[PDB]
């Protein structure tokens, strides 16, 4: 059984989120859907049979204990994160100096955190491995009542109490009308910059609201791509697993159904998770544009 | 919570189709499955099959498999099960019921079932005899008189003697379908023989299906 | 597909089990679960998982499994538990749900009360249509539970023979019937019929002749 | 900020019994169980028993079974251990830890191939009968039997204190305060040393200043050189 | 719960290995911890050899029955400490009692200083003697005590000091205690201590009153 996440050279897939008022976090996409593929084995594997259901509480105390490991592999790096929180504390908030010794301030904070992350990841990929070794004993070792007649109801209750709620949940916020508006704001920002842009003196602010347009059409297209997936992958998930949940397999085939369905979920949260938060830092950076427009019409009138 | 309600009963002929619904009083077809279970009289609970509404995925029991067919309704919130070319042996009680996965599937929301009687045809069946007193005890000087209620149909029949006002010893037994194909009852009162003397008995029958109302005096062998 | 014992009695307040056997392919790999059934209304669920029961079941019911068997326990046994109880599992080798034998519950409360049993042969109007039923009343026995044989003078014989389901009567004893067709021709053939009812073990008897 | 916080020292009299809580803090209790290990003075340390946070199922060592109890308060992330009928042999520091939510479970505890990876910051438990009595504070003068070359030592003698700690001061390179001993009165005492130059008896004063909180004691103790 | 040095001496830089014997079979549980004066042990190692993290990449595990061992692959400064290991297989857990671990030097001689009794603890009825041995290297000595000649028992108390942050030497006090009766009713009083520093035991002695 040709195991579906593994390890390989990802150098840079990183994502940087400020959600609430300077609330930096990262997450970097390959390991957080390689360690969810292996919570969705873990799960598929203790549920398969009938007895060791028990051991949800066990499985879910060793995530959470390889969560904080992971995590405090992450809080090594606080100290440059905050160093960036406070750049984009000084570029969001101009209230002298310039855009360029700022904007070079930024991009030089934001390597350096990007270069701390890379001198850990040997840390970040023995937790992953550490992962991987787990789920993968439980799954090596996941045995059947019959072997040419294996039950799939462990799939449908792992299912069920795991990925049914959320594609609900999914289809309920339409994501694609949450995007159709993303742009009608982007596109009135750019009506109401240049609408308003009539002369010099109050400049600052015009290149700090350029700034955050920009940044803002980055998580845009983020935000786009995950909607994406999520859109492909739960159409492809309710369409596969009504193939493998009334009936029987043999051996071979249920744990080839297991690997493909984990496969299709871990990308699909993964995506999910993003696509969340990527939409609180867009509306995070809306809101301070509301207040940077108020400023720039002061000094409209100030001016003249 | 969720509130399953099966829809109605029903009298159909060897070989027709019924259509049993089940709807959901909630509105909402959950990733729950809605499962069909039937008792014969004498049967037990026997599993049929089920479906899932959200996903309209179908399972069946082996021996119903090529006679029942299971669907359902997402905008309307109810599920149908379709039995086609009815037999005697389908007589039965219909319950549909919703499983729990948290529960391991178990069944814990159920309908509050529809009777399906299969049987031949329909007539009147005016036949109405008196059951002359007879002795049941001596030394307690007790007797035994009745009413038979031979060669009805369908179902149901009440049994009332003088109109309501003798109540004291009335006992009535079940109906089955006889040889002939047509149900029989008998109604037995338990008396005083010391009454026997004169105490009228008048045994009052309603057939409401064939509009038929019998009244039968039971009098002292003569 | 399950077998359990078709009743079982207990004494108030006391503990009565009630056994569920299976197979390697259900109770062996799978869940039981277990239902409670009153005639005219819906099963209820009594026990959803193995030695668990939901919300308003009372603590006096436990369930147990080892192997391939599982086992319902009663304990304080009260009058509202009188009724059909039923064990069932998923089932592997067959893809689907298997119920077990409904096992009978009757709560002890009236003596063993003997079946009162009255016979009456045919009418002389039913013999002059040209058919000939024997009728058989079966009342005030307890528990409700019996056995209707129709025998024979020389040899025994069943064909023609309806029973109905037993029913609890106003003096909380129970009743039954059963009807035997038979043509005018066999009717007058014998020196006479008899109906035999059996009730634990003990046997009541009514014959009838022609006139 | 995942840890355990434990309750302050504790000194209580043969017989009677003791309460240590053990509060969670920045991780789900609920998923986790509590262990807890006794150390003796100067000794390795003893397991005592174990709840799951959520199971609620207990294992205790054989040894203090019927005298300890264990619970939990799921609803303020609070384990607590109780040890009641106290004897002098329990005179130590009591310690909880992060664990399994099923220890003596039932086939295979392997979904746990951790362990004890989080631990309080203990709680010291001392068993004494009397009560609380300050130190007597004696001179440990400098003479010709304490000096050898140039180098000469001199002290005091914290005797016959209830319960412990005190602390010494003086001067810092040279000084030696030696741990506590039990003497058959049940009372403590403790030697504090310092070597300093012969030549200089005649004319550096050495004061040693001793504290004693729970009897509420301080002494500041001349030490003047002894003829022979 | 049997370790193979109970007092191990080391230098900084060296390779250590400490031994965790069983008396069962273990499957593959034991449990390392490390142990530091005044505060709480810390896991360094779990299951076969998985050292968890923020555990520096020195410290590895090994074993797989009822023998297994803790490695570090070169001793640093702040690895002073007492190692313990923990065997989890029933429902009770075991606790091997702890393994020290201490630099190792040259051997050294201890400075042997002896008190009598003051006027102002005869004040109180009771006389203690005090014996003291300063800076010493190893640990491994022995003091007794005799009064006019008589070898004595069950009357004086040891009490040790840890290792020194400069010369890793330790020191020891030795305090006799008589009733101030008993003491009055002897003249001698002597200290004898033998160690590896001394080729010769060193008595140390006064005569009460002068």
């Amino acid at each position: 059984h040709f195991k579906e996440l593994s390890n390989y050279n990802i150098a840079n897939s990183i994502d940087i989120l400020q959600e609430k008022e300077g609330h930096l976090d990262f997450v970097i996409i390959p390991h957080y859907t390689f360690l969810d593929y292996y919570k969705h084995l873990s799960y598929n594997s203790i549920y398969h049979k009938s007895s060791t259901y028990g051991k949800c509480i066990a499985v879910d105390a060793f995530i959470k204990k390889i969560n904080e490991a992971y995590d405090k592999v992450k809080s090594k790096c606080n100290d440059i994160k905050n160093d960036l929180i406070a750049t984009i504390k000084k570029l969001e908030h101009p209230y002298n100096r310039t855009f360029k010794k700022m904007m070079d301030e930024y991009n030089t904070k934001k390597k350096k955190l990007i270069k701390c992350i890379k001198n850990h990841e040997n840390d970040f990929n023995k937790i992953c491995m550490d992962m991987k070794n787990y789920g993968t004993n439980l799954f090596e070792q996941l045995s059947c009542y019959n072997n040419n007649f294996c039950n799939t109801n462990g799939i449908r209750y792992h299912y069920d109490e795991y990925i049914h709620k959320l594609i609900l949940s999914v289809k309920s916020k339409n994501l694609n009308k949450d995007l159709s508006d993303m742009t009608n704001i982007l596109q009135q920002s750019e009506l109401l910059l240049t609408n308003l842009n009539k002369k010099m003196g109050s400049y600052i602010y015009i290149d700090t609201i350029k700034f955050i347009h920009k940044e803002m059409k980055h998580i845009f297209n983020r935000i786009e791509y995950h909607t994406k997936i999520i859109n492909d992958k739960t159409k492809i998930i309710q369409d596969k697993i009504k193939l493998n949940i009334w009936r029987t397999f043999q051996k071979d085939e249920l744990l080839k159904r297991i690997l493909d369905m984990s496969n299709e979920y871990s990308l699909f949260i993964t995506s999910d998770h993003l696509r969340q938060m990527l939409y609180n830092t867009f509306y995070s950076k809306e809101k301070h544009l509301n207040n940077i427009f108020h400023h720039l019409i002061y000094v409209l009138q100030m001016k003249f | 919570e969720v509130q399953l309600v099966q829809s109605g009963a029903e009298v159909k002929k060897p070989g027709s189709s019924v259509k049993v619904s089940c709807k959901a009083s909630g509105g909402t077809f959950s990733n729950y499955a809605i499962n069909w279970v039937r008792q014969a009289p004498g049967q037990g609970l026997e599993w049929m099959g089920g479906i899932i509404p959200i996903f309209a995925t179908t399972n069946y029991a082996q021996k119903f498999q090529g006679r029942v067919t299971i669907t359902a309704d997402e905008s309307t919130s109810t599920a149908y099960m379709e039995l086609s070319s009815l037999r005697s042996e389908d007589t039965a009680v219909y319950f549909c019921a919703r499983d729990k996965h948290s529960w391991s599937y178990a069944f814990d929301i159920w309908g509050q079932g529809t009777m399906v009687t299969v049987s031949s045809a329909s007539t009147k069946g005016p036949s109405v005899f008196p059951l002359a007193p007879s002795s049941k005890s001596t030394s307690g000087g007790t007797a035994a008189l009745g009413c038979l209620v031979k060669d009805y149909f369908p179902e149901p029949v009440t049994v009332s003697w003088n109109s309501g006002a003798l109540t004291s010893g009335v006992h009535t037994f079940p109906a089955v379908l006889q040889s002939s194909g047509l149900y029989s009852l008998s109604s037995v009162v338990t008396v005083p023989s010391s009454s026997l003397g004169t105490q009228t008995y008048i045994c009052n029958v309603n057939h409401k299906p064939s509009n038929t109302k019998v009244d039968k005096k039971v009098e002292p062998k003569s | 597909v399950l077998t359990q014992p078709p009743s079982a009695s207990g004494t108030p307040g006391l503990r009565v089990t009630i056994s569920c056997s299976g197979s390697s392919s259900n109770i062996g790999s799978n869940t039981v679960n277990w239902y409670q059934h009153l005639p005219g209304t819906a099963p209820k669920l009594l026990i959803h998982s193995n030695n668990q029961r939901p919300s308003g079941v009372p603590d006096r019911f436990s369930g147990s499994k080892s192997g391939t068997s599982a086992s319902l326990a009663i304990s304080g046994l009260q009058s509202e538990d009188e009724a059909d109880y039923y064990c069932a599992a998923w089932d592997d080798s067959l893809n689907g749900w298997v119920f077990g034998g409904g096992t009978k519950l009757t709560v002890l409360g009236q003596p063993k009360a003997a079946p009162s049993v009255t016979l009456f042969p045919p009418s002389s109007e039913e013999l002059q249509a040209n058919k000939a039923t024997l009728v058989c009343l079966i009342s005030d026995f307890y528990p409700g539970a019996v056995t209707v044989a129709w025998k024979a003078d020389s040899s025994p014989v069943k064909a023609g023979v309806e029973t109905t389901t037993p029913s609890k009567q106003s003096n909380n004893k129970y009743a039954a019937s059963s009807y035997l067709s038979l043509t005018p021709e066999q009717w007058k053939s014998h020196r006479s019929y008899s109906c035999q009812v059996t009730h634990e073990g003990s046997t009541v008897e009514k014959t009838v002749a022609p006139t | 900020q995942v840890q355990l916080v434990q309750s302050g020292a504790e000194v209580k009299k043969p017989g009677a019994s003791v309460r240590v809580s053990c509060k969670a803090s920045g991780y789900t209790f609920t998923s986790y169980g509590i262990s807890w290990v006794r150390q003796a003075p100067g000794q390795g340390l003893e397991w005592m028993g174990w709840i799951s946070g959520y199971d609620g199922n207990t294992n205790y060592a054989q040894k203090l079974q019927g005298r300890v109890t264990m619970t939990t308060d799921t609803s303020t992330s609070t384990a607590y251990m109780e040890l009641r009928s106290l004897r002098s042999d329990d005179t130590a520091v009591y310690y909880c830890a992060r664990d399994g939510p099923q220890v003596g479970d039932f086939d295979w505890q392997v979904y746990y191939y951790y362990g004890m990876d989080v631990w309080g910051q203990g709680t010291t438990v001392t068993v004494s009968s009397a009560s609380t009595k300050g130190p007597s504070v004696f001179p440990l003068a400098p003479s010709s039997k304490s000096t050898s070359g140039g180098t000469a030592a001199l002290g005091c003698l914290v005797k016959d204190y209830f319960p412990e700690p005190v602390t010494v001061s003086w001067l810092t390179s040279g000084v030696h305060t030696f741990p506590a001993v039990l003497q058959s009165s049940g009372l403590y005492s403790l030697s504090s040393v310092v070597t300093v130059p012969s030549s200089s008896l005649g004319t550096q004063t050495y004061i040693c200043n001793v504290n004693h909180k729970p009897s509420n004691t301080k002494v500041d103790k001349k030490v003047e050189p002894k003829s022979c | 719960m049997t370790q193979s040095p109970s007092t191990l001496s080391a230098s900084v830089g060296d390779r250590v290995t400490i031994t965790c014997r069983a008396s069962q079979s273990i499957n593959t549980w034991l449990a390392w911890y490390q142990q530091k004066p005044g505060k709480a042990p810390n896991l360094l190692i779990s299951k076969a050899s998985s050292l968890e993290s923020g555990v520096p990449s020195r410290f590895s595990g090994s074993g797989s029955g009822t023998e297994f061992t803790l490695t570090i692959s070169s001793l640093q400064p702040d690895d002073f400490a007492t190692y313990f290991c923990q065997q989890y297989n029933s429902y009770l857990y075991t606790f091997g009692q702890g393994t020290k671990v201490e630099i190792r030097r040259t051997v050294a001689a201890p400075s042997v200083f002896i008190f009598p009794p003051s006027d102002e603890q005869l004040k109180s009825g009771t006389a203690s003697v005090v014996c003291l041995l300063n800076n010493f290297y190893p640990r491994e000595a022995k003091v007794q005590w005799k009064v006019d000649n008589a070898l004595q028992s069950g009357n004086s108390q040891e009490s040790v000091t840890e290792q020194d942050s400069k010369d890793s030497t330790y020191s020891l006090s030795s305090t006799l205690t008589l009733s101030k009766a008993d003491y009055e009713k002897h003249k001698v009083y002597a200290c004898e201590v033998t160690h590896q520093g001394l080729s010769s035991p060193v008595t140390k002695s006064f005569n009460r009153g002068e």
